[PDB]
């Protein structure tokens, strides 16, 4: 097999407004093989109520998935995406950066 | 404008764990409308868009009956490829398959696709003429010769050139509200400071459909291939798409750089400049 | 549905015959077939046609007339040979986009009888000893043999053999019974036969 | 490569299950079973596009199939099939291409087993009247009183099967039509040149292959068992 | 709608 390391993007569906409902997204793409583990974290702890898209792939045959959960951002709540794949020496953490 | 219908199939062997995983997903342009998941409880083709739910029972039984035959076929193919490449029964291997058709503004046939990959590599693809195949390696020539003798390409043409287009027209019409819409990108800009002299500028494009878009950074002047950060177009989760482009620039020349946004929904290209 | 409106049809050797077939469907693209099933019962494909493609062929005698709008797929046999005696089936099938690929739906079929051209008829009725049988042979394809009452006399329909070595073809029917009064002079009374049929004394 | 169907002839007692075999080494994915009935065309029973895939035809009830291997697609006619008397044809293809059918199988329902009888075969030497009039000699073979209608008639001359100058009735004749079960009769003719028949070294044989009872069946009657056998009758040339 | 024609590698 030819391994491909995933690209990871953590972002909100809509512009983040403190106290206003929204959706937190983790988009993993460009990876191979298909086995992958993705979790969304709030303040370092796992979020259970997380949904994800159906496995699909791009022209180059690499897979992509979208994980998302409904959240209300605050000033001091930290969010991140934890991805695990055979290409990663260890599970990779990508924090949500509001100000991008 | 142009439109397309594509079906993506993924089969993954799981030796010592069970039957191979099988996933089918169907798209019209950048919108998914059906799926089949071997690991799900329904074991049927399921709707994934509201405009496909109006189809009657005979549609879902047929797609179910067809997609399970796809599932059975890729299950056989996994074992055949294991033999072609003399691979052991221990490792897990992936078969991917994609076919469909494109149409132009007149909704007439434009292109057809039908291609396979094994473990992430091209295996065999149907050529644009819809009559010959491209075998990626010596092993795939066995499949190529097999499919030439059985006239697979000739038989596929009716679907790719005909039935595929008929389906696509039907869907475009039943999902006109969403499939035939155009959402222009909502654009803004951000300023980030790398230490002292150098800073980064980010151009944002949000809530646009379709996902086709181009973001370019102009200096003075014209585009900058060097020092341009461009993230893959990502889904917002509500049917629209997002994307941003970033450039690294010394502080004090923010006014020199400009962002160009070209989207199908935009009447003319947008030009953004610092600050707002 | 596939409809073949003529259960049976006859043709004279060396002449041509047209077998009709009409079908009903809503599909834009599909496949049409003609199959030949001789007495051996072996199905043999004669022609396949796709609606997308244009009528094409043939190098052989066989040919088809495909009227897409009319939904007619007639098979034409020209210079009929005795070997063309068979059951001909018209069939229809969906294209690759259909769910029942490649199931075939068959018409009721048409039995094609080929009447041989016999150059020098010499109709006679002969008696063959072993019970006894009467042999009516050398009559022309215009002659017809009829089942005969009473029930205790057995008569077979006419049958064509070809002595390939002598380029000779003959017709023949056989009649037999075990009763006493049965004789060749009256064996074929129920059938109209040439008055000058030869009866050896 | 090809497709082989079996058996050629076969019968079922009421309340009995039976299986037809179909094998193909054409490397074809799809295999089909069709049923042929007079007054009707071919009607699909079952088909398998690939191993472990099964699609019923409109007349599937009473039938069953299995596709454990690519090469084999056996059909089972269960006792539940109310009216199974027909001609069964196996088929194989890849889509609509390479469509090939098997030899075919004829299945009969024999309500009562006592009705089975093998054929009595007899040859009848040509009349000297024909020989003098046409300089040709016609032999007639009669196979009579056999049930069911599972027969194959051939002519053998000097130890080799012949097909030139031969005519066999397209379909047999029922000796007693009124009865629902009636024994059958069949006739065939062999014509040769006068000179050929005049030679007495020439040997003529009418061979009839009958398909009847098997060892699985039980025979309670005094008369010899109506087993699958070959009944023959011969004649010798005469000057 | 997906293909109804299935074939193996
Ligand atoms: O009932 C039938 O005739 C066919 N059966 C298979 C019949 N089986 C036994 C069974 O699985 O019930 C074997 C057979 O008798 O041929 C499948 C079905 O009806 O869906």
């Amino acid at each position: 097999m030819i391994q491909r390391t995933p690209k990871i993007q953590v972002y909100s569906r809509h512009p983040a407004e403190n106290g206003k409902s929204n959706f937190l997204n983790c988009y993993v793409s460009g990876f191979h093989p298909s086995d992958i583990e993705v979790d969304l974290l709030k303040n370092g702890e796992r979020i259970e109520k997380v949904e994800h898209s159906d496995l699909s792939f791009s022209k180059d045959w690499s897979f992509y998935l979208l994980y998302y959960t409904e959240f209300t951002p605050t000033e001091k709540d930290e969010y991140a995406c934890r991805v695990n794949h055979v290409t990663l020496s260890q599970p990779k953490i990508v924090k949500w950066d509001r100000d991008m | 404008g142009s439109h397309s219908m594509r079906y993506f199939f993924t089969s993954v062997s799981r030796p010592g764990r069970g039957e191979p995983r099988f996933i089918a997903v169907g798209y019209v342009d950048d919108t998914q409308f059906v799926r089949f998941d071997s690991d799900a409880a329904s074991q049927r083709m399921e709707p994934r868009a509201p405009w496909i739910e109006q189809e009657g029972p005979e549609y879902w039984d047929g797609e179910t009956r067809k997609v399970k035959a796809h599932s059975q076929t890729h299950r056989v193919d996994l074992g055949t490829l294991r033999g072609y490449y003399n691979q052991s029964e221990a490792g897990s291997h992936t078969v991917q398959r994609m076919y469909g058709c494109d149409v132009g503004s007149d909704w007439r046939f434009l292109r057809g696709y039908h291609q396979y990959a094994y473990d992430g590599k091209d295996y065999i693809a149907l050529k644009e003429d819809l009559r010959s195949w491209t075998a990626a390696d010596m092993a795939a020539q066995t499949t190529k010769h097999k499919w030439e003798a059985a006239h697979v390409a000739e038989q596929l043409r009716a679907y790719l050139e005909g039935t595929c287009v008929e389906w696509l027209r039907r869907y475009l019409e039943n999902g006109k509200e969403t499939l035939q819409r155009t959402d222009a990108p909502k654009t803004h800009m951000t300023h980030h400071a790398v230490s002292d002299h150098e800073a980064t500028l980010r151009c944002w494009a949000l809530s646009f459909y379709p996902a086709e878009i181009t973001l370019t950074w102009q200096r003075d002047g014209e585009d900058q291939t060097q020092d341009t950060e461009l993230v893959e177009t990502r889904p917002a989760g509500d049917g629209t798409f997002q994307k941003w482009a970033a450039v690294v620039v010394p502080s004090g020349q923010e006014q020199r750089y400009t962002c160009h946004v070209q989207h199908e929904g935009l009447p003319k290209p947008l030009t953004l400049r610092w600050e707002a | 549905t596939v409809t073949q409106s003529q259960p049976e049809m006859s043709v004279q050797e060396a002449e041509t015959v047209t077998l009709s077939c009409t079908y009903d469907t809503s599909e834009s693209d599909y496949y049409l077939f003609w199959y030949k099933q001789p007495p051996s019962r072996q199905m043999i494909l004669v022609i396949r046609q796709e609606a997308y493609k244009q009528q094409n062929a043939t190098e052989n005698r066989f040919s088809v007339n495909f009227q897409k709008a009319a939904k007619s797929f007639s098979l034409k046999i020209s210079d009929s040979q005795l070997g063309d005696a068979a059951m001909y089936f018209c069939a229809w099938g969906v294209n690759a986009g259909g769910t029942s690929y490649g199931k075939l739906t068959f018409g009721q079929g048409t039995i094609l009888t080929v009447h041989p051209n016999i150059q020098n008829p010499d109709p006679a009725v002969y008696q063959l000893r072993d019970k006894s049988v009467c042999l009516f042979t050398d009559f022309d394809s215009q002659t017809n043999v009829s089942q005969s009452k009473d029930s205790d006399v057995y008569i077979t329909d006419k049958c064509v053999l070809d002595m390939r070595s002598m380029d000779f073809k003959s017709n023949s029917a056989v009649a037999w019974s075990n009763k006493s009064d049965f004789a060749c002079a009256n064996a074929f009374n129920n059938s109209i036969i040439p008055e000058d049929t030869f009866f050896p004394s | 490569g090809g497709i082989t169907q079996s058996p050629k002839y076969l019968f079922r007692k009421e309340g009995q299950n039976v299986t037809l075999s179909c094998e193909q080494n054409l490397n074809h994915d799809a295999m089909y079973w069709y049923r042929q009935d007079p007054g009707q065309g071919l009607r699909l029973i079952y088909y398998s596009q690939i191993v472990n895939d099964f699609q019923k035809g409109d007349i599937a009830e009473g039938y069953s199939v299995s596709r454990e291997k690519k090469e084999s697609f056996p059909l089972t006619v269960t006792s539940a099939q109310k009216n199974p008397t027909a001609f069964y044809l196996c088929a194989s293809s890849i889509g609509v291409y390479g469509y090939t059918f098997g030899s075919g199988t004829r299945l009969t329902v024999v309500e009562d087993l006592k009705n089975v009888f093998p054929p009595e075969v007899a040859v009848f030497e040509p009349s000297e009247a024909e020989i003098s009039h046409t300089q040709k000699a016609t032999l007639v073979c009669l196979a009579t009183g056999f049930y069911p209608d599972h027969v194959e008639l051939s002519w053998w001359v000097n130890g080799k099967e012949v097909h030139s100058g031969v005519c066999t009735d397209p379909q047999p004749l029922k000796e007693q039509p009124a009865l629902n079960d009636s024994r059958y009769a069949l006739s065939s003719r062999l014509r040769v040149s006068a000179t050929f028949w005049q030679n007495p070294r020439n040997h003529f044989r009418c061979q009839v292959q009958f398909y009847g009872l098997s060892e699985n069946d039980e025979w309670t009657q005094d008369r010899a068992k109506p087993v699958t056998q070959i009944v023959s009758a011969e004649a010798w040339g005469r000057a | 709608g997906i293909l109804g024609f299935v074939f193996t590698l």
